[PDB]
């Protein structure tokens, strides 16, 4: 249970890394551009 | 050929728009793979209510967008997300508003080709397609040919739905 | 009698708000405030009126 | 004393700012008249506590009546006519055109001291008919069978005198609340319509809770520091809730001058 | 706070006979001033927090804006208890009347909270 304890310690560390990236992903708004092409999408992305 | 996620930040809020479209596959197989989005933006070309697809020779350019817009809002996947409407190239539309009769797109429409009047009827024709509108909101905007000040509207539009989404779960609304 | 009479009237008034709120829960104005915390605040008023009788309550150790 | 020291400092601090910055940035919303006499009344109310409980004798007892009488009757004389003005233009402008003649800084001053003039002639009636006399002690009470007995240094003023004098201010209290309650709809002078209506409700809470204080302590407690120090606190709070709601926000806004 | 104070103190009957040998007081436990001041101190601390938090709720779309009613509740209750100090510290001879003050001020405080907040909502 020596290496297993160290394995759990590594799992806890990367668990925080996934957790902290959750707020960063959730702190950004997501918008979907919809509609036929060549209808003004260029003027709203440049 | 894939999608493009662009980053732009304004007023201390980070945004990550997803340019989905280059995809030429079923799309439906990954339409559900674009949920949890706070809002969607729909771009409409005002000077296309007359143009007709050469290949189809029967479907109008604007009428084609009507079928696509109706399908997007009416599906069960996007029932919990708001709709943002953008109108592109109003200068050409204003030039064609009298040059080309509003009838070309709305034959029922018989009002003066006066821009203000025509713009009002076409705007109201966007939102009367969804069966249920109690939980659906549409934020229509006119932008510009250059669209210099459209960033302010989309910043305000997402703020309205961000607060609304939070209150829906908390039960305050 | 004075404190008891007003407390009895207030206790019925508290039940008036509680009974109406649950009956009219579909109305959006009542649900604008925190519904879960509204009953706690409404309950506290009811406990406030009920505790009024405790100040006399045949005084003893218990 | 705690309210008096901060109150006397607050009223002197606001008046300096209210007059030094006389470029009419936001001060022009209220008239230059009816805003200094009301502030001066609050100054008298705060100064009343300093002079009231201070070496009670024949000289101070006479001074107690005039300063307390003029301290509060002046403050609410301007409040009534300020509230009356707000209702007049709102009522007249709703259907008719323009306002009656008395809406003007020159004419509005005359009626402001008209209510004060009633106290000016009135206060001489009690002063002459029943001059204040420094009672040596009310030794019939506060004396005990054992060797210990001190007494109380009571002044000439009694229940009848203070109630009638305070009654005029109370008479001025109901009329302000009635006028302010009627003009609940948005009247003219937007920036000075809500604080006036909210202050009267706030002030009335102080005096309505003062009823059980007066008829709640004439039984057991000493009549030396309960009918003289509690009364001046209500006077100070009555001015404090009026000075705080009306002038303090203006000072805060004018400090971070937005215009 | 109350449980810790209760453990330190002792709940029981401490009835005493008045030296006047007439109208003996009822079964009294302890002083109501210092043995119970702990609850008052804790409540006052959170009242300021509620008032401070209400200073930012004013900028709300009317229905979510209740700072006007909260301010009145935080002021009317304080005025009741601020003016209650002379009442308790004057009528301290007859116990049947001093205890009546307990049951009236508490009822008034409860009515103010319900009247200021629930009544405007119930009106609509
Ligand atoms: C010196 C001794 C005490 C003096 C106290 C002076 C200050 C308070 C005066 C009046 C009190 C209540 C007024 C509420 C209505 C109002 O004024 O509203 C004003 C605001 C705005 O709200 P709005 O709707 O107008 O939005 C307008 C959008 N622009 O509302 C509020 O939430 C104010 C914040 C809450 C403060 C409540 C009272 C502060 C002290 C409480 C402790 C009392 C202790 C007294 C014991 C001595
Ligand atoms: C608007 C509402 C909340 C006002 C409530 C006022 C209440 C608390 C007041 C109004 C009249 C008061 C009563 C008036 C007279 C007496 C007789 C006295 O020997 C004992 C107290 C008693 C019985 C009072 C108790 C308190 C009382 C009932
Ligand atoms: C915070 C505000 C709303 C509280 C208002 C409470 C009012 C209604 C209560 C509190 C104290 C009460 C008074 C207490 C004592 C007396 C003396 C008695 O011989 C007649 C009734 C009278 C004069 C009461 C009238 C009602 C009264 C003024
Ligand atoms: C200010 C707020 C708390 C409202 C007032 C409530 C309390 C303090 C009021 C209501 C009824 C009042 C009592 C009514 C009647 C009497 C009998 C009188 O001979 C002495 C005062 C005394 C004993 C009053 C003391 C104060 C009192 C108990
Ligand atoms: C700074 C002040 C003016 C804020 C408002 C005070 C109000 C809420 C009143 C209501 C009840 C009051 C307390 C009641 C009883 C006591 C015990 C006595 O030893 C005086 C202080 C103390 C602890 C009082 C302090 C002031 C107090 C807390
Ligand atoms: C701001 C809201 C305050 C709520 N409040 C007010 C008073 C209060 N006491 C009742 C009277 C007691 C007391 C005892 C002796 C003299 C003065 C007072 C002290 C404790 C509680 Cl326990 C409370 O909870
Ligand atoms: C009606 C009312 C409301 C608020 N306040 C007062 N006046 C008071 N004055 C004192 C006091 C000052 N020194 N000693 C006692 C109190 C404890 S409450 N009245």
């Amino acid at each position: 249970s020596a290496e297993d304890k160290a394995a759990v310690e590594r799992s806890k560390m990367i668990d925080r890394n996934l957790r902290e990236d959750g707020e960063k992903a959730a702190r950004e708004v997501k918008l979907l551009l919809l509609g036929a092409g060549e209808s003004g999408k260029n003027t709203i992305v440049k | 050929t894939g999608i493009v996620e662009t980053h732009f930040t304004f007023k201390d809020l980070h945004f990550k728009m997803f340019d989905v479209g280059a995809q030429r596959s079923e799309r439906k197989k990954w339409i559900h793979c674009f949920e949890g989005v706070t809002a969607i933006i729909f771009c409409v070309a005002l000077s296309d209510y007359d143009l007709v697809l050469a290949e189809d020779e029967e479907m109008n350019r604007m009428h084609a967008s009507m079928k696509l817009f109706d399908s997007i809002c009416n599906n069960k996947w996007f029932t919990d997300t708001s709709i943002i409407l953008f109108l592109n190239k109003k200068d050409l539309f204003e030039e064609k508003i009298k040059k080309s009769p509003l009838t070309i797109c709305y034959p029922e429409y018989a009002g003066s080709n006066t821009y203000e009047e025509a713009a009002a009827y076409i705007q109201c024709q966007f939102e009367d397609l969804n069966k249920r509108k109690d939980t659906k909101e549409i934020y229509t905007h006119f932008t510009c040919s250059t669209d210099t000040k459209n960033v302010q509207f989309v910043f305000d539009a997402v703020t309205d739905v961000i607060i609304k989404n939070n209150l829906k779960d908390c039960g305050l609304f | 009698v004075g404190p008891v009479t007003i407390a009895c009237l207030g206790a019925l008034a508290t039940l008036f708000v509680l009974g109406v709120f649950v009956r009219h829960n579909a109305t959006p104005v009542v649900k604008a405030s925190g519904r879960e915390l509204c009953y706690i605040l409404l309950g506290g008023v009811f406990l406030c009126y009920c505790m009024t009788f405790i100040f006399i309550a045949k005084p003893s150790t218990a | 004393l705690f309210l008096a020291v901060v109150g006397i400092a607050a009223t002197l601090f606001v008046v300096i700012t209210f007059v030094r910055y006389n470029d009419t940035p936001i001060v022009k919303a209220s008239g230059r008249e009816l805003s200094y006499v009301l502030l001066a009344g609050i100054f008298l109310c705060y100064a009343t506590t300093f002079l009231m409980i201070a070496e009670p004798d024949l000289g101070t007892c006479s001074l107690r009546r005039i300063f307390l009488g003029l301290g509060m009757s002046i403050s609410y004389a301007a409040l009534l006519t300020k509230t009356n003005r707000i209702y007049r233009i709102f009522e007249q402008g709703k259907r008719s055109v323009s306002a009656p003649r008395f809406i003007s800084p020159a004419s509005q001053l005359a009626i402001t001291f008209s209510l004060i003039s009633l106290q000016l002639l009135g206060i001489c009636v009690w002063f002459v008919v029943d001059p204040s006399h420094s009672v040596v002690d009310f030794q019939d009470q506060r004396t005990l069978d054992p060797r210990f007995a001190r007494g109380v240094l009571k002044c000439d003023i009694s229940d009848l005198s203070l109630i009638c004098l305070l009654g005029y201010s109370m008479l001025l209290m109901v009329t302000c609340t009635v006028y302010a309650i009627k003009t609940r709809g948005v009247p003219e002078t937007f920036n000075e319509a809500k604080p006036i209506g909210f202050t009267m409700y706030t002030t009335c809470i102080v005096w309505l809770a003062f009823i059980p204080i007066f008829f709640g302590t004439s039984q057991s407690a000493d009549k030396l520091y309960i009918q003289t120090t509690t009364l001046t606190v209500s006077v100070s709070l009555s001015a404090s809730v009026s000075l705080g709601m009306l002038y303090m926000p203006k000072v805060y806004i004018i400090l971070f001058h937005p215009e | 706070i109350v449980v810790a104070w209760l453990v330190v103190e002792a709940p029981g009957t401490g009835k005493e006979t008045a030296p006047e040998r007439r109208e003996v007081v009822t079964l009294r436990c302890n002083h109501r001033d210092a043995s119970m001041l702990g609850s008052l101190a804790y409540n006052v601390l959170l009242i300021a927090l509620c008032t401070l938090y209400a200073f930012k709720t004013r900028k709300c779309p009317e229905n979510f804006n209740e700072a006007k009613f909260i301010g009145f509740t935080m002021y009317t209750t304080c005025i009741i208890w601020l003016a209650f100090l002379p009442i308790f510290y004057v009528t301290s001879s007859d116990y049947r009347v001093q205890t009546t003050t307990m049951c009236v001020s508490v009822s008034l405080s409860g009515s103010v909270v319900l009247g200021c907040l629930f009544a405007p909502k119930l009106h609509i």
